[PDB]
């Protein structure tokens, strides 16, 4: 773990925007 | 020491030569005159090691002016190094050639400069442009004879966009010192080419690219609109200098822009976020941002109409930053944020900075004078400051009250009683003269004006010239208004200022007052106690000619100093 | 209990100013926490740390009660710490020494000699107006003691009380009677100092103190004869402080009497030739003897010897010796003024000396040596010195030149020319207070006005940034507009004054940014007076006055409004109040 | 008498301070700063005599730490220098090879010696051995 | 257009200087120290000095003043930017900013200074580019500087493509003594530590209010940043055209975007301060802190600094949650809290005496500031949509990012 | 250093 918010996975783009 | 260093330098050992060079560099950095060893290091100059070559070049540059005669044994080495296959070596040689302040050294370096002008390496091209600019600065005639202007101009329309920006900066610097004859101005195709390479230029090259547009004057709305559209993306750059240059370019272009067109409105809307971002820069750049905002405030004051919260001086803000914030708030003060300004002034009046307190008091007084809707609020704030029991605060409040009385004394009769007994024992000439003038002009709501003036008449003959004149004027006004209780006071004042007063102006004023009193006391009311016209306050806005000139000169030393560029350079 | 040495080492270990301030704040917080508990064991270390912090520039307001508590303690170290705190952080304006009066009174009768001496020294160093009133009786009681180590302390306390309270010297007249036979050098020096202080405070004791002149002469002769002594013999001079005190008493004793000077004439003559000025002590003794001879009604031979000694010391290359010689010459300016004229070359050379103090002394000597015959000759030297003087001496040189011109000016025309040259060259170095004096001098002189008016007009159109010169020119124009321009009512031949350049210059000065509100007022007054003084430029100044009536300054706006009202409603009465001001000394 | 006597180092650090005239703390600090600036901005051929504020500002430092005196214009200048030399010799005798480091550590001892030597700006101990003996006796008390 | 840039010291000694134009003599640096001393003693000291016709602009560094003397009316902003770039390069190359490294790396320092700028015009400013050509422990200049892409070095190879993002939030609240917040602005910080193979071009996508409105999705929680500053690698053309955040990520930690907008929400921590200070008798500290943040968010390492009296001594603390320590150097008591869950209410009761002697001069009323830092909290509500990582070779990236909320200019005006 | 040196060197 790490202080200041755990790292989270990010997407590649907005899949709902086509 | 010196002998051992010379012996080590005159040896054939590379490690010993490197150690001697390092010792000489350390001595020079520590403050040791190593110029006497420059001729010894001249022989140990052509070395294969790049580290030793850089140190030798630095020593020659630092020992070139000191020993110009000994610098004549380096032209061959510079010529040999100018053709080095390594681009770093060629760039270092080009930089050293232009950094040598030798009149006879640059003459023999014209051929290497011409050879390196067409260097294919972008770093080599930038070094050649820098060397050409340095030679032109040192010898404009030599640069003109070498014909480097054509090469510099053609460098802009080439590849190596950082090299193009370096060449453009060099050409601008040459033209900056030029007398404006044969300028390097370009047509709209040149501006478009620079804008195309603006997005590919580096942070340093962006400033150079934007500097060229600052001199070009747009002539068409379409060209101005295109320039504004191109410079709009520059406002989203992390570089503070690049953002400032873009803002200056936009302000310059707005001079020919049409207010009817929506381009001006869009530029004004997009400029506020840029100003807010710049206001939160580093403390060193905070003063520059404040100066730029003040310079552009007089041009487009409606751009930052709603920018008032950011103008507040932070607790940890520097004294210069606090002063700039106070000046911005005073220039941006409005009736909409009048309450916020008054609250900030009251909060700013509780600080421990005497200069800061005086500046806050002056800003509050200026805001009260400029906006008559807050005259009551300003009077209440001044009364609270006086009641705070602060000597400097009391003096500032007295000065503000005196200024307001001369500006808006129609409804200032409600503070005479409060100011009548307000710890008048202060001997400050600025506050004492203001109080005396207020008492003399407002000697109607105070029934003890003669008694109050009696205490100030003990040392009238030795108080001050301005203080004595103010006291005499107040006594004359009291005698003209109510001479029953001041008949003897007027005579005493005339005797003190006429016989015991050796001041020329004060003596003349006393004689004139005595003559007026002895000629027609009734006429003195219409002559001395006359209704003065409206006081013409000094406008803080700069002249329109200076404002237009200051718009082009954005980010320079003149903007911070608020002086013309020709009035600050030596 | 942090020791003072540990605090000093910690302070020396700190490099940053902020770090040093933080360490000092932590130490002060620790000291305050220790004091708040009424700690008395490690009070000495806390007191030493607080004294070091106060000397370093740290606040010590909270450390005031601790010193008072330690003063009333019993430990010798604690008593010394309290005395040091009272002497350092305790003063008359502090107001915390009022409670220390009881402690001093209790310690005044203490049997211990170190405690009593420390208390006396603290009282002398921190003498107050009210402390001496309640402690005057105690000081006089100890003045009659036979303790040699305490006689000097009692004399110092009495002298401090007399200096702080001159009305309390009446109680010390019989205490010091019959005290010229003290064998100890310190006791005799203290008695001599007390007698000198009593004589200087009031002249009533001069006659009573003048009877002991033979005793002082005998003591000085005995000290001179006993030139060898392990104690007080430094650099070959035995009891140099005692000799200096004796010389000062002789100079101040019988300064206006012949009997006192005659009695000490032999002693002064012996000292002037039996003393060697090779060392600093000998030079100081010789200078003191010369000063005493000059300040007293000494013989012609004594004055000649003093003049020769001063001349010899003037040629000395030592900076201190040169400064002492210059000070002696300045002091002996009125006395032996004719003999001081032989050092005119030395005085002139001292102005170019590379010593600021030496240059100032030479300038002062030159200013004091200016007479009614060398004033004209010295005027060129003074002007050259002012032109090529230091920035701190240019104003002083200009003031001295103006004073010499006003006091011993050879002629009004020459004095006027010198004043004009000083104003033109002084620029911003001319004092503003000297402007009223120059105006009064110009008003008093009524014979040279056309040339002076022309010179002022010429110097005003060239430059206007000089506040004193500008004010003087404006005053001269206002006083003699009728004489500066002759026949300027209408168009005439091209002359220096055309009746229009003066108005333009006045308007430029009034509207110029180089106005301090004093020169602007003088210019406005001159313009108003020129309405009746000058009849050529009329109907034009009224518009300027009306426009100038709305000035930002309250006084300037009121003056402009009054001028406009007078021009618009009292045109016929303008000349009724434009009479020339009276001229008085 | 001596209005104020202060010992200051060459770098500006003050090692001693003894003022016989009651002045405000801010005023005293300003006066000390001005005196340090004048001494720090003075050459070696200035005669060691300065007439600042009508006071005989005599500066004469025999080492890195310098000393200053402020006396009225009523006595000879050589007397102040002689007194300063005598005080320096007495301090050296009392301590022994006095250095800058020892002065900071011996601030209390130096202050006590100065108080026992001169009180109120006037000379109190003309002799050199009697004052040393008295100082030693006072120190031995505890 | 500074004539010469030099590095000074705390004692006025110049650690290192390098003339660029030669129009300003090196002896003018000596007069800079007396001018600075006079300005500080009179309050007229400014970073941009002026020695006659030559201006000596100086910046206060960690141990020395970065004095950059200039002669003509050069670009002050450009000089400041060059000084900041030089400071950043020195910090990257040397971890310590003091006299220890100034005289220890002079051989490489001189080369770096020479390569950085020539004739007063900076040329090299990339830390990685400078380290690839100038080292303290030489080949031809890299083609990255000559090429257009000077912020993404080509040819980088890594075993794994992992990028660590950091959603840094700065909560600045300016609460006046009357209890009303005057300046309440939150400045975003999108810093990503990209460590992959090659030179991928990041395609930034987030829940931006402007982007949502343009795409027609302006109905959900969208972050409306008043001021958004892109990084050097970020292309301004795409952002101006359609808000497309397309740029080459840097090799390492870099700041891509930094949001900056005003905050109209209640403060995360509500602090009520009571000053029951007696007249030279005692002092009362009625400090009550209320957590306005969500209960699911905990403020880690919260340090609410309460300025205590300058001369106060013997203080007693009566608190409920969180240890209170009085630092004599800071002259204040900081309400240090290890973990502060949202909605927590901490009450403190300070009690200390005061000296009998009153202070000679006033000390002022410094504002009370807290050092709360609650991570994993998104107060602004801006959610990142996706990060378009595209490489010519083709690889699967696994970017990571963490949202951190801290207290910035959260100062509360004292009573 | 220069501080350990004797004030009078005696």
């Amino acid at each position: 773990d790490r202080k200041g918010g755990s790292y989270s996975q990010a997407a590649g783009s907005d899949s709902a925007q086509s | 020491e010196i002998f051992e260093l010379k012996a080590e330098l005159n040896s054939d050992k590379k490690e010993k030569k490197k150690e001697a060079v390092k010792k000489v560099i350390a001595s020079m950095t520590v403050g040791k005159d190593v110029s006497a060893l420059f001729p010894d290091v001249v022989n140990c100059m052509q070395t294969d090691n790049l580290e030793l070559k850089k140190l030798v070049y630095l020593y020659l540059m630092n020992y070139a002016k000191s020993q110009p005669d000994m610098a004549i044994m380096a032209v061959n080495t510079f010529v040999k190094d100018c053709e080095d296959p390594n681009p770093l070596i060629r760039a270092l040689a080009v930089r050293t050639m232009g950094c040598i302040r030798v009149d006879k050294i640059t003459e023999y370096l014209c051929e290497p400069l011409r050879k390196c002008l067409k260097d294919e390496d972008p770093y080599v091209r930038k070094t050649a442009a820098v060397c050409v600019a340095k030679l032109h600065d040192i010898n404009a005639q030599l640069v003109e004879d070498q014909g480097f202007l054509d090469t510099l101009k053609d460098l802009i329309s080439d590849s190596n966009p950082m090299v193009v920006a370096n060449a453009v900066a060099a050409l601008s610097e040459i033209a900056e010192s030029h007398p404006s004859s044969n300028l390097l101005d370009l047509n709209p195709q040149s501006i478009n080419k620079l804008l195309t390479a603006l997005n590919e230029c580096t942070e340093w090259g962006q400033i150079f690219i934007l500097d060229c547009l600052a001199n070009y004057m747009p002539k068409d709305d379409r060209e101005a609109q295109s320039i504004c559209e191109r410079v709009t993306p520059r406002l989203s750059h992390a570089n503070s200098a690049v953002v400032l240059s873009a803002v200056k370019v936009l302000m310059k272009f707005m001079e020919m822009l049409s207010k009817d067109l929506d381009y001006y409105g869009t530029l004004l809307k997009k400029l506020a976020p840029p100003l807010v971002t710049l206001l939160s820069a580093e403390p060193e750049l905070q003063y520059v941002a404040l100066r730029n905002i003040n310079l552009i405030v007089q041009k487009r004051p409606e751009i930052l109409k709603h920018e008032m919260k950011v103008f507040f001086v932070k607790y940890n803000d520097p004294i210069y930053v606090k002063l700039e914030k106070l000046d911005i708030m005073i220039r941006l003060a409005s009736q909409a944020n009048i309450a916020q300004v008054l609250a900030e002034l009251r909060e700013y009046a509780t600080e421990v900075d005497v200069d800061f307190v005086r500046k806050a008091v002056r800003a509050i007084g200026r805001c009260a004078i400029k906006v008559e809707q807050s005259a009551e609020r300003c009077v209440s704030t001044l009364l609270d400051l006086i009641q705070t029991k602060v000597n400097y605060v009391v003096q500032e409040a007295i000065v503000v009250i005196k200024d307001i009385f001369r500006k808006y004394p129609n409804k200032y009769e409600s503070v005479i009683a409060t100011l009548c007994e307000n710890l008048d024992s202060l001997d400050e000439p600025e506050a004492r003269a203001a109080m005396i003038w207020i008492v003399g002009e407002y000697a109607e709501r105070i029934d003890n004006a003669d008694e109050l003036l009696e205490s100030f008449l003990e040392g009238f003959h030795d108080k001050s010239t301005q203080v004595q004149l103010q006291l005499l004027t107040a006594i004359v006004k009291l005698f003209l208004k109510k001479p029953t209780e001041t008949q003897e006071l007027v005579q005493q004042v005339l005797s003190l200022a006429t016989q015991d007063s050796d001041n020329p102006d004060l003596r003349d004023r006393g004689y004139i007052y005595w003559r007026l009193l002895s000629t027609d006391p009734v006429a003195a009311k219409e002559v001395v106690l006359a209704e003065k016209p409206l006081i013409s306050e000094e406008t803080d806005l700069i002249e329109p000619t200076l404002l237009d000139e200051l718009i082009c000169y954005i980010g320079t030393l003149a903007s911070v100093y608020h002086k013309p560029p020709s009035a600050f350079v030596e | 209990p942090i020791r003072l040495r540990e605090l000093i080492r910690t302070i020396r270990t700190a490099r940053t100013q902020a770090e040093e301030r933080e360490m000092i704040q932590k130490e002060c917080a620790a000291i305050r926490s220790s004091f708040r508990e009424e700690d008395n064991t490690y009070r000495c270390r806390n007191v030493a740390k607080l004294l070091y912090m106060h000397m370093l520039g740290y606040p010590a307001h909270f450390g005031q009660l601790e010193c008072l508590k330690l003063i009333a303690s019993q430990k010798f170290t604690d008593k010394r710490i309290g005395y040091l705190g009272a002497m350092l952080l305790l003063d008359e304006r502090q107001d915390v020494h009022l409670l220390m009066t009881n402690c001093i009174k209790n310690d005044l009768n203490h049997s211990t000699q170190f405690v009593q001496g420390l208390a006396l020294c603290t009282l002398g160093c921190m003498g107050s107006s009210e402390m001496c009133r309640d402690l005057a009786g105690e000081v006089e009681k100890l003045l009659k003691t036979s303790n040699s180590y305490l006689r000097k302390k009692a004399a110092l306390c009495a002298v401090h009380v007399i200096r702080k309270v001159p009305e309390l010297m009446e109680m010390f007249l019989p205490a010091t009677k019959n005290l010229l036979n003290e064998k100890n050098h310190g006791v005799l020096h203290t008695s001599v100092v007390l007698l000198t202080e009593m004589c200087e405070r009031s002249p009533d004791m001069l006659a009573h103190f003048r009877k002991l002149v033979p005793q002082l002469v005998r003591i000085l002769k005995n000290l001179i004869m006993s030139g060898y002594s392990p104690e007080h013999d430094v650099s070959g001079i035995s009891d140099p402080f005692l000799q200096v005190r004796i010389l000062r008493l002789l100079r101040i004793l019988g300064r206006n009497d012949d009997d006192s000077s005659e009695a000490m004439n032999d002693i002064l003559a012996q000292v002037a030739t039996n003393t060697e000025t090779s060392k600093n002590v000998g030079n100081a003794i010789l200078y003191e003897t010369v000063l005493t001879i000059m300040d007293i009604k000494s013989e012609s031979g004594l004055r000649v010897l003093a003049i020769n000694i001063l001349g010899r010391f003037l040629l000395n290359n030592d900076k201190n010796i040169r400064y002492v010689a210059l000070t002696s010459l300045l002091k002996t300016v009125q006395t032996d003024h004719n003999a001081v004229q032989r050092h005119r070359s030395t005085i002139v050379d001292c102005l170019k000396d590379l010593d600021v103090s030496i240059k100032r002394r030479a300038m002062e000597l030159s200013f004091a040596l200016v007479n009614g015959n060398n004033i004209r000759g010295m005027m060129k030297e003074l002007l050259y010195f002012l032109d090529s003087c230091e920035p701190e001496f240019k104003a002083d040189c200009a003031s001295g030149i103006f004073l010499a011109a006003e006091k011993y000016a050879p002629s009004k025309r020459w004095h006027i020319d010198t004043i004009m040259r000083v104003l033109t060259t002084a620029g911003s170095y001319v004092r503003d207070d000297a402007v009223p004096n120059l105006i009064q001098l110009i008003t008093n002189s009524v014979e040279m006005h056309a040339y002076t008016v022309q010179r002022l007009y010429k110097a005003i159109l060239g430059d206007y940034s000089q506040q004193p010169l500008v004010q003087v020119a404006a005053w001269c124009i206002g006083e003699y507009g009728d004489l500066l321009v002759s026949g300027q009512c209408e168009e005439e031949e091209p002359i220096q004054v055309t009746e229009d350049e003066v108005l333009d210059i006045l308007e430029s000065v009034l509207i110029s940014n180089m106005s301090t509100s004093v020169t602007r007022g003088y210019a406005l007054t001159a313009i108003m007076k020129l309405s009746t003084r000058f009849t050529c430029t009329v109907n034009r100044i009224k518009k300027v006055v009306s426009i100038y009536g709305s000035s930002i300054d309250v006084e300037l706006q009121q003056r402009a409004v009054e001028y406009n009202a007078l021009f618009k409603k009292y045109d016929h009465m303008r000349s009724a109040l434009l009479e020339r001001m009276p001229v008085m000394e | 008498m001596i209005h104020f006597i202060l010992l200051f180092s060459r770098q500006g650090k003050l090692r001693l301070q003894k003022w016989y005239i009651t002045l405000p703390d801010k005023e005293r600090k300003k006066i000390t700063r001005e005196i340090v600036q004048i001494i720090l901005s003075r050459g070696h051929r200035t005669s060691s005599f300065v007439d600042w504020k009508e006071l005989k500002l005599v500066y004469k430092r025999y080492a890195s730490l310098y000393f200053c005196c402020a006396i009225e214009n009523q006595d000879n200048e050589l007397l102040t220098l002689e007194i300063v030399h005598r005080y320096v010799e007495l301090l050296d005798k009392y301590f022994g090879n006095v250095c800058e480091l020892d002065i900071i550590f011996n601030f209390e001892k130096a202050y006590f010696i100065l108080d026992e030597f001169i009180i109120g700006g006037e000379i109190q101990e003309t002799s050199k051995k009697i004052a040393v003996k008295a100082i030693e006796d006072s120190d031995m008390l505890q | 257009s500074a004539s010469a840039v030099y590095v000074l010291d705390l004692k006025g000694k110049v650690l290192i200087c390098r003339n660029y134009r030669g129009d300003v003599d090196m002896s003018e640096v000596e007069h800079f120290m007396p001018i600075l001393m006079e300005k500080e003693e009179e309050g007229m000291l400014s970073p941009i000095l002026a020695h006659g016709g030559v201006r000596f602009m100086w910046i206060k560094h960690n141990n020395l003043y970065l004095v950059a003397t200039s002669k003509k009316n050069a670009c002050v902003s450009l000089v400041f930017s060059f000084l900041y770039k030089v400071v950043q390069v020195f910090s990257e190359y040397f971890k310590e900013l003091e006299e220890e490294s100034i005289r220890d790396n002079f051989v490489i320092i001189y080369e770096l200074l020479d390569e950085l700028m020539d004739f007063g015009y900076p040329q090299t400013t990339d830390s990685k580019i400078l380290q690839e050509y100038i080292t303290q422990e030489a080949p031809r200049p890299p083609a990255t500087v000559t090429n257009a892409v000077s912020w993404r070095s080509e040819g980088i190879k890594y075993r794994k493509n992992e990028v660590f993002l950091d959603v840094i939030e700065a909560v600045n609240l300016l609460v006046s003594a009357n209890g009303n917040v005057l300046r309440s602005e939150i400045v975003g910080s999108i810093k990503m530590r990209v460590f992959l193979s090659g030179m991928p071009e990041l395609r930034l996508g987030l829940n931006d209010k402007v982007l949502f409105d343009n795409t027609g999705r302006g109905k959900s929680k969208s972050v409306e940043l008043e001021d958004v500053k892109f990084h050097q690698c970020v292309r301004l053309s795409r952002f101006e055209n359609d808000r497309t955040i397309s740029f080459i990520p840097p090799d390492g930690e870099f700041e891509l975007m930094s949001y900056r907008l005003n905050t109209h929400v209640k403060p995360l921590i509500w602090i009520e301060s009571v000053i029951e200070k007696h007249s030279h008798s005692r002092i009362e500290y009625m400090v009550k802190a209320k957590s306005q943040f969500k209960r699911r968010s905990t403020a880690n390492n919260v340090e609410i600094h309460i300025p205590v009296p300058n001369d106060a001594d013997s203080p007693k603390f009566k608190t409920t949650v969180g240890s209170v320590k009085w630092v004599p150097e800071n002259s204040e008591i900081v309400w240090s809290v290890k973990s502060f869950p949202g909605g927590k209410e901490y009450l403190m009761r300070a009690h200390f005496g005061l000296p009998s002697v009153e202070a000679e001069d006033k000390e002022g009323k410094p504002p009370i500031s807290v050092k709360f830092e609650i991570p994993y909290f998104t107060t602004s509500g801006i959610q990142v949509r996706y990060l378009k990582i595209i490489e010519k070779s083709g690889y699967q990236a696994l970017p990571w990012v963490r949202y951190i909320t801290q207290n910035g200019d959260y100062q509360l005006r004292t009573q | 250093k220069g501080e350990n040196t004797s004030l009078l060197h005696p």
